[PDB]
RNA sequence: AACGAUAAAAGAAGUGAGAAUCUUCUUCGCCGUAAGGACAAGGGUUCCUGGGGAAGGGUCGUCCGCCCAGGGAAAGUCGG
RNA sequence: CGAGCUGGAGAUACGCUUUGACUCGGGGAUGUCCGAAUGGGGAAACCCACCUCGUAAGAGGUAUCCGCAAGGAUGGGAAC
């Protein structure tokens, strides 16, 4: 989520989260207007994390380049 | 004096038991689904489908027999405490309640 | 791409009774076209679409009170299959 | 209100340790503390009982009484009260934990 | 005082806590280069389904173009 | 800082926190469309492009004024 266990990927394996969270969050719209839905937080969390993904890569691009 | 009655019913009067009351009160709830009129299958089980079946046909056929109870004889009875038991994919369903 | 522009699911009863047949219908982001959506539904799934629309959909709604009324305006899409009648499961609803 | 920004944001209690009551009712009736806020400043204390009533519209056969809740408070008593008398803090000492005060009048223990 | 053109109404059936005034039926009448129908500007979601009844409706109102929930307008060729 | 938090409207459930959440300090990164806005157009938030980089997506450039290597500039400010 933040370590340097994570932050360790390319940009190949890492990019591929970044649309990981945002297909899944897609099949639980489906829910919300069916009564499908019981877990609120399955959306707070989520777009929490998507996150913490765009921001590190960021970060490669300015300590890295100056 | 603490007392337990309970029932044992076979699974030859519990599937169609619920077809019934499931497809019957599904003409009277007002659901913003669909219309009160037509309902399609694979819906009603997915609005309401998981605590609003099982435990609605419980507690309405179980107060049943309590109004008619009274109604019959005309007696307050004593207290009594249900305890909702683990519902099976399908078969024979118990219970027990006991009271003082 | 692909998994983007989206909204919420249909549940009508015209919706359905067509969906039998093999038509289907996700609504869509308040801001899309219809060349970028139309390869945002066949690769999202993995099947050929021939119609889709997409355009603004408003929607004053309220209860009581004198702090007016907001407008949500969420676009619609009603794409079809040619020989395909269901693709996982969503069509046997 | 000022949203009872009349003290300040912290609390001088915890949510684990034992208070008392007194400049109301029930007098030295000790108790432990539930849940509390510094916000609304609420004291839930197991002490203070007061019988309520909740009333619901129509869930699945209504049938509720009066049943037994607690009440909020606000800062009406004494937080860590062991000596038979109201204190304070103004003793602070350490173990082996350099993150954590610790709070003591003229005995030591908490 | 007035309840907003002197184109009127009647009965039966139903509903409902309660109906002259809502619904159904069958009659009566009035418009018919219109008091029919289709567009444009303009309004905005008034539309349709289920509900509701304080207020608006110059009486009632169980009804509404009133209040709430939901749903409803998918065109390479009609307009732009 | 510290053992609560999950905004006002306080309601329901799921959850976030003692591997230091919330909150307060203070810096960073994201920053749709409009707005001098300056890509071109235009009844503000709408329409239409062109070029370069490139798997799709997607990114950046694209007014005019003075020097014309950098850079600065015409907009906004109650009152003074």
């Amino acid at each position: 989520m933040k370590p340097s266990e994570m932050r360790n990927l390319q940009a190949t394996d890492f990019a591929k989260e970044i649309d990981a969270r945002k297909k899944e969050l897609m099949e639980l719209r489906f829910q919300a207007a069916a009564g499908q839905l019981a877990q609120p937080h399955r959306v707070r969390q989520l777009r929490r994390e998507v996150a913490q993904l765009n921001t590190v890569k960021a970060e490669l691009a300015r300590k890295g380049e100056q | 004096n603490k007392v337990e009655f309970k029932v044992s019913v076979p699974a030859a009067e519990v599937n169609r038991a619920y077809d019934q009351v499931w497809a019957g009160l599904a003409r009277d709830v007002r659901v913003p689904g669909f219309r009160p009129g037509k309902a399609p299958r694979k819906v009603i089980e997915n609005r309401v489908g998981k605590g609003y079946v099982e435990s609605q046909v419980r507690d309405r056929l179980l107060e049943t027999h309590y109004s008619q109870g009274l109604r019959e004889l005309g007696l307050n009875l004593v207290d009594a405490t249900v305890d909702p038991q683990d519902v099976q994919s399908g078969q024979a369903f118990e219970f027990t309640v006991k009271g003082e | 791409s692909h998994y983007d522009i989206l909204q919420a699911p249909v549940i009508s009863e015209k919706a359905y009774s067509a969906m039998e047949r093999g038509v289907y219908s996700f609504w869509v982001s308040p801001k899309a076209t219809k060349t970028e959506i139309k390869d945002a539904i066949q690769q999202a799934f993995g099947v050929r679409v021939i119609g889709i629309s997409t355009m603004n959909v408003p929607g004053k709604r309220k209860r009581v009170g004198r702090f007016i009324g907001q407008r949500n305006d969420r676009k619609k899409a009603i794409v079809r299959l040619a020989e395909g009648q269901s693709i996982e499961a969503l069509a046997g609803q | 209100p000022s949203a009872g920004s009349h003290h300040n944001d912290k609390l001088h209690f915890k949510k684990g340790d034992t208070v008392i009551v007194l400049s109301g009712k029930h007098k030295g009736q000790t108790g432990k503390v539930l849940l509390a806020l510094p916000r609304d400043q609420k004291v839930v204390v197991e002490g203070v009982n007061v019988i309520t009533k909740n009333v619901k519209p129509s869930m699945t056969n209504p049938q509720g009484g009066q049943e037994q809740r607690e009440l909020a408070l606000h800062a009406s008593k004494v937080a860590l009260v062991d000596p038979e008398t109201g204190k304070a803090t103004r003793v602070r000492k350490q173990i082996v934990d350099g993150k954590k005060v610790r709070v003591a009048v003229a005995s030591g223990k908490t």
